[PDB]
RNA sequence: CCUCGGCCGAUCGAAAGGGAGUCGGGUUCAGAUCCCCGAAUCCGGAGUGGCGGAGAUGGGCGCCGCGAGGCGUCCAGUGCGGUAACGCGACCGAUCCCGGAGAAGCCGGCGGGAGCCUCGGGGAGAGUUCUCUUUUCUUUGUGAAGGGCAGGGCGCCCUGGAAUGGGUUCGCCCCGAGAGAGGGGCCCGUGCCUUGGAAAGCGUCGCGGUUCCGGCGGCGUCCGGUGAGCUCUCGCUGGCCCUUGAAAAUCCGGGGGAGAGGGUGUAAAUCUCGCGCCGGGCCGUACCCAUAUCCGCAGCAGGUCUCCAAGGUGAACAGCCUCUGGCAUGUUGGAACAAUGUAGGUAAGGGAAGUCGGCAAGCCGGAUCCGUAACUUCGGGAUAAGGAUUGGCUCUAAGGGCUGGGCGGCCGGCGCCUAGCAGCCGACUUAGAACUGGUGCGGACCAGGGGAAUCCGACUGUUUAAUUAAAACAAAGCAUC
RNA sequence: UCUGGUGGAGGUCCGUAGCGGUCCUGACGUGCAAAUCGGUCGUCCGACCUGGGUAUAGGGGCGAAAGACUAAUCGAACCA
């Protein structure tokens, strides 16, 4: 009855325009939970990495396109919303890529 | 469109000289076996698999047979 | 109006056949003495007798 | 919100121009022609002011491809008697002829003794 | 609600007062219900003028324009029984 | 040749009346419920039976057969079930007769269903991110025809016998000519599920060949809640009428029983049942449908019959702003901002002194709470007249629905819901109060000035299209011939 | 008899669409128009408005009556 829900940066790290431990933070302060920010709703949601695979997992009702709103709002503050988009490139996970000619 | 709901009689409608395919669809929880007659096309839902190879291997010799995959 | 009689389309069918310009031809024949189709009627200016 | 159109060149609403809102597999709403609603049969008595059970409500030419069980009921003039009037007409015709019979001998027991 | 006007209250000023006097007693019993002398329930309404229909026992009766029966009607009934039983006795 | 036999008379008369039967997906530069794909359906024909099923295959007397089951004879059989309402797949039948459907006004009020709008979440894509917003926008299917189930309706049936009258609607209305209660029956079923059906359509993310492959592939097309909401439609029940609101083709049911069938075969006549075979000819179909395809001499501010109808404000299909869709300002542009004009405003102090005349303009205007005269045909006059309030913000009180009542059950005294308690769910208002702004608040839009009298016509209605809308005409009533 | 509800009548009132056409004696008046335009107005469940089909034809028709209308023509149309 868990949420598993993951997003892929391997293309931007590849590249260098992005930092996978700057997400982690952003994710882990700009969060909510019952309408407030911080503390990841007491501890019940949780985010960890690897090899930039952020991964975000909680037992209470989570939606991911609230990730999608929050990796967005994270890339226009950083000046990315001009070469990344984000892709839901299956169910439970999302994907950041660039846009073609 | 008429639904058949027994083998029996499934066999009857394939046998028929009027029938003209068997179309055999999978779907993610039955197969349909659909034979296409004059006036009606009969369609008999299986649920279970090993019912459903018995049901290809006794289909009647001539007739068409389809896979809609 | 699209509900119409077989007698009325083949009137009609008539008067499109002949409003067409004259050949070109015409005008070298010995003794010729037409310049143009002075028959020639427009669906907005003028209105058919029907 | 989408918009309709009449399917046909009659661009009026008159009686046989009433359509229903149907949505089609390819997500569109259009316009379906309904038949008009039937009537089931009116007793033959005249008195009963309700129609008549058991036969089917449909407009009359439809009524010819149907099976006879569903244009009529298992009695005495079934399909077109109501079973109230059907029993009074068994009362009402074994009665007076109880009625005439009695008359008659009645009429010859007092012309004999008279 | 009203003191006198009744059921022409409906015609407001727009006609006498008269007029609206006279149509008040014709209007009343044109819309009464009256008992059925046929099967005894208090459902014989009138449908036209002249025709008179019990909704329960579906009986139509000729009787008058506004009222259910005329006086002239109920002498003529009385005269013409009197006229038989004279011719039979 | 007998028998039957009224045409109660030819024929014409509706592209809005009646009138069997088709709907999804795709396809064009222009066609399309018409072409292609798919799934259906009506009518007509089938003689020389197209195949099944029904009719229709029982009983008695014996004999053999261990007995089952067979041999002979005789007699049935134009189906069957339910107390009933009626039901089942068919379930013979002519002349003749009866009936039904086609086939009925307008208005009101309720209820059911659908479409649309709305609200809470979940996906996919997009917009904004200077700060906030877990946000804002889009999108989030299942045709006809069958089958089943909800749901709606019923003057349909059975038991039974009601006053201490009861049932019940917003209103009514119903009952010893049979209420309430219980149990059934029928009709409609445009709703839901299902066959059709996901293979198709749409959304989104990718991979191909080449101008097109209905290319190929992955994922999705989800879960709920509301309502005097609007529209359509189906019902129920009323009001009005010195107004009672088509006809005929066409189709069906019933009454009767003239006839036909076969003698016990595995049979007959017959069959409105299931499936199978063949056909459906003729004409119309493009497009405009109007501030540019019609009429007015024209691309003419005129005229010309309909259908569908989103968000906000608000009583509203009012006016004002917006979305889907559409457009280019209405047969030209540039510059300037004179007089006179057309259209729209404002004005100190007076306040009709103007003028034939308050013409024109202006005042009033919504809603809530108070308060309303003379006169009167007692209905009205009446929004008479006159007065107060009206914003924003923060609260308070009242107005409802569902479920429950001493692993899973239950044989049980052992429980007692009873000043209606607990939990869960929900929308729209009303009233009161505090605070607050340069007393401004129906802030735009929408939106009656009023009173005292005289003359005429009673009122509503009508009239000189293109100078007279009136006191003229009509009208109900009265009277006369 | 009085009171509070319910109910929803009416050639009923305000007022949209529609139908009509008061006043400005406004605009225009070689017009957009051989009768139109704007504001303001009357009515808006009824003696209501409207399409198509039908009937009445010129000393005739039709007229809730103005000598009105009868195809821009009416105190007897138009055509020869
Ligand atoms: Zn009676």
């Amino acid at each position: 009855q868990v949420l598993k829900f993951t997003l892929d940066c391997t293309h931007p790290v590849e590249d260098g325009i992005m930092d996978a431990a700057n997400f982690e933070q952003f994710l882990q302060e700009r969060i909510k939970v019952n309408g407030k920010a911080g503390n990841l709703g007491g501890g019940v949601v949780t985010i960890e990495r690897s090899k930039s695979k952020i991964t975000v997992t909680s037992e209470v009702p989570f939606s991911k396109r609230y990730l999608k709103y929050l990796t967005k709002k994270y890339l226009k503050k950083n000046n990315l919303r001009d070469w990344l988009r984000v892709v839901a490139n299956s169910k439970e996970s999302y994907e950041l890529r660039y846009f073609q000619i | 469109p008429r639904k058949i709901e027994e083998i029996k009689d499934f066999l009857l409608t394939a046998r028929r000289k009027d029938a003209k395919s068997v179309k055999i669809k999978k779907n993610k929880d039955n197969v349909k076996f659909k034979v296409r007659c004059s006036r009606y096309l009969y369609t008999l839902v299986i649920t279970d698999k090993e019912k459903a190879e018995k049901l290809k291997q006794s289909l009647p010799p001539g007739l068409a047979v389809k896979d809609l995959k | 109006s699209s509900h119409k009689t077989f007698r009325i389309k083949r009137f009609l069918a008539k008067k499109q056949k002949q409003n067409r310009p004259i050949p070109q031809w015409i005008r070298m024949k010995t003794g010729n003495k037409i310049r143009y189709n002075s028959k020639r009627r427009h669906w907005r200016r003028t209105k058919l007798g029907l | 919100v989408q918009r309709l159109t009449y399917r046909r060149r009659l661009s009026y609403n008159t009686a046989s121009n009433k359509t229903r809102l149907s949505r089609t597999p390819g997500n569109r709403i259009v316009y379906l022609y309904t038949k008009k609603v039937g009537k089931a049969p009116k007793s033959a008595c005249g008195v009963c002011p309700g129609r008549l059970r058991g036969v089917r409500a449909v407009r009359p030419k439809v009524l010819m491809r149907l099976s006879k069980t569903q244009k009529h009921v298992s009695r005495a003039y079934g399909g077109s008697m109501c079973a109230k009037c059907v029993r009074d007409r068994i009362k009402r015709a074994f009665l007076i002829e109880e009625q005439k019979i009695v008359v008659k001998v009645l009429k010859a027991q007092a012309q004999s003794q008279k | 609600r009203t003191k006198k006007v009744g059921i022409v209250g409906k015609y407001g000023t727009r006609y006498g007062a008269s007029l609206r006097k006279m149509v008040k007693k014709i209007e009343i019993s044109q819309h009464a219900k009256y008992t059925c002398s046929f099967c005894g329930k208090t459902k014989m309404k009138r449908r036209a003028v002249g025709i008179w229909h019990c909704g329960s026992c579906m009986k139509t009766v000729a009787g008058g324009a506004w009222t259910y029966n005329t006086t002239s009607a109920v002498t003529v009934k009385s005269a013409i029984r009197r006229l038989k039983e004279l011719k039979d006795q």
